[PDB]
């Protein structure tokens, strides 16, 4: 069971996420490439990127909507796809599918954004992040140049990602970290807390062992990761607050049904 | 219903 639990979770991760750290790092390496990612660094390049990567946003009057609204829409589409992948990944985590459906819903509801921000680190560097399935790269400075409140969304995530990337984790490490995030026994409204705590204990057990053999020169890596879990929960609570503000003040930023479900009565 | 989409995704 535990001897190869890490390998299985890792397989589920490689099978369910179209983008991971090894793939992202190759694209960001700057090495010779036949299809380098299109850089979005200003309004001009944003329109060019939309024309090729999401053509629908350059026609039908949509090109007349604020850049911020178009970017926010793309952010939503991206989150919906990631939530969809995380749901399939969760179903592949040993024991998750055995939980009562309500508990499965609750774990994903509170855990998906912690996992999303942790995984964002994989496609980010200090200057920006990969988007559109690795075909685009939007700069950190461009996002900062947007008008509030849209320019206030990404900075905290970039800051988190820089400190997270400093841990030099690889996909095998990340797959276990994400599983631990999802199988969290203290989420509000859980029914079988005991059952979930048992799953988490096993995952944390294999994670601790994995870090010991995969990262021998950093004896504090495990506690560092525990702190990251706490940092992520805070990052999500603050993000939800901003999302609620955008919902109440932005006329063309209505949330996609799935995202609305997730944030409804979250924090 | 509450969480209609998540419930659906989980049951497939
Ligand atoms: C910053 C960014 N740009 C994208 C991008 C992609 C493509 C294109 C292109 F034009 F097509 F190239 C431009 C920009 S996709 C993207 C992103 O997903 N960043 C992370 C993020 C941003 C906002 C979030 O809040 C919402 C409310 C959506 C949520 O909580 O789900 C969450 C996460």
């Amino acid at each position: 069971d535990l001897k190869s639990l890490a390998k299985r979770i890792y397989e589920a991760y490689l099978k369910n996420f179209n983008m991971n750290k090894v793939k992202a790092r190759v694209i960001l390496s700057g090495k010779a490439s036949n299809n380098p990612p299109f850089v979005i660094h200003d309004m001009e390049t944003l329109c060019m990127a939309e024309k090729t990567l999401v053509a629908k946003l350059v026609a039908n009057g949509i090109q007349n909507k604020e850049a911020e609204v178009r970017i926010f829409h793309c952010c939503q589409c991206t989150s919906v796809e990631t939530v969809t992948e995380l749901t399939e990944f969760a179903k592949a985590i040993p024991g998750f599918a055995n939980l009562d459906l309500n508990d499965q819903v609750t774990l994903l509801k509170y855990g998906v954004y912690e996992a999303i921000f942790a995984m964002l680190s994989s496609v980010m560097n200090k200057d920006g992040m990969l988007v559109a399935y690795g075909n685009g790269f939007i700069t950190r400075e461009f996002l900062k140049s947007l008008r509030k409140p849209f320019c206030d969304i990404m900075e905290p995530k970039f800051d988190f990602a820089m400190k997270f990337n400093a841990l030099e984790l690889d996909d095998s490490d990340i797959s276990l970290f994400v599983a631990a995030i999802i199988c969290c026994g203290d989420r509000p409204g859980l029914l079988n807390v005991g059952h979930i705590e048992k799953m988490q204990e096993g995952i944390v057990h294999v994670l601790r062992l994995h870090l010991q053999s995969n990262h021998p020169d950093d004896i504090f890596l495990f506690p560092k990761l525990l702190q990251k879990m706490a940092d992520l929960r805070q990052l999500v609570t603050e993000h939800a607050q901003l999302v609620q503000i955008i919902k109440k003040t932005e006329s063309d930023a209505a949330l996609h049904p799935l995202l609305q479900e997730i944030y409804r009565d979250m924090y | 219903a509450r969480h209609k989409i998540l419930h659906r995704l989980l049951q497939e």
